[PDB]
């Protein structure tokens, strides 16, 4: 399916993933098309910090869903 | 007040608008829940000065950032517990989230969000047992705002008096 991620800069990037994809895989796709290290990614859905050991179907994310993206930096 | 403003008067209206805002925000949240509630209505309360125009600045900024604040608030404390910072590295962690937030740029939404997540953080130590942290957090942010050139930008935006010229003004 196709999802839309919203950043804090007002920029939205589309992403093609599947309900059986793991959160660790979607993060790799973002750095592969954006270059943002997975260690500095804080996805947010329904006010819940998705884990890296669960899939997308675990949270019940359907298609055309939107997820916020924060940042915790890695240097500090 | 009068138009125009320098960085010398911005540091004073920044500290006054920093607490007047978190106060009116926790005062209403007390009716719904008591999470991180204050020390009950007594002398340990927060005696602000609403007699000044800055009193209306906090009330407005607390309205434009009301829903956007609760949207990503249940996850701010969840990860904050996994941090467990110390009084020796308290500025080493806060300066990280901020620099990591405005890393993309600076906007009115990025300033209100900073104060929003700049309260429980300090109160988290108060309860822990480190009494006497409110004065530390104050003499810490004002230094970061003047060191990160934040005071100037606010001055170019029309000072904090430009808040009345926003949506609900």
């Amino acid at each position: 399916m196709q999802i839309f991620v919203k950043t804090l800069t007002g920029k939205t990037i589309t992403l093609e993933v599947e309900p059986s994809d793991t959160i660790e895989n979607v993060k790799a796709k973002i750095q592969d098309k954006e270059g943002i290290p997975p260690d500095q990614q804080r996805l947010i859905f329904a006010g819940k910090q998705l884990e890296d050991g669960r899939t997308l179907s675990d949270y019940n994310i359907q298609k055309e869903s939107t997820l916020h993206l924060v940042l915790r930096l890695r240097g500090c | 007040a009068l138009p125009s403003a320098s960085e010398e008067q911005v540091a004073q209206d920044t500290e006054e608008v920093f607490r007047s805002y978190v106060f009116y925000r926790h005062q209403q949240e007390q009716e719904a829940e008591g999470v991180a509630a204050p020390a009950d209505p007594e002398m340990v309360t927060l005696p602000l000065q609403p007699s000044s125009t800055m009193g209306q600045v906090g009330r407005q900024l607390a309205i434009i950032g009301d829903d956007i604040n609760r949207r990503y608030d249940s996850e701010f404390q969840t990860m904050l517990q996994h941090l467990q910072p110390t009084a020796e590295n308290a500025y080493e962690y806060f300066t990280c989230i901020a620099t990591s937030l405005f890393e993309s740029g600076i906007n009115w939404g990025r300033v209100v969000a900073l104060l929003g997540f700049g309260y429980r953080l300090a109160l988290h130590v108060y309860q822990h047992g480190l009494t006497g942290f409110l004065g530390q957090v104050t003499r810490f942010v004002v230094d970061f705002m003047l060191h990160h050139c934040i005071a100037r930008w606010i001055a170019q935006r029309g000072g904090w008096v430009a808040a009345l010229n926003l949506g609900n003004g």
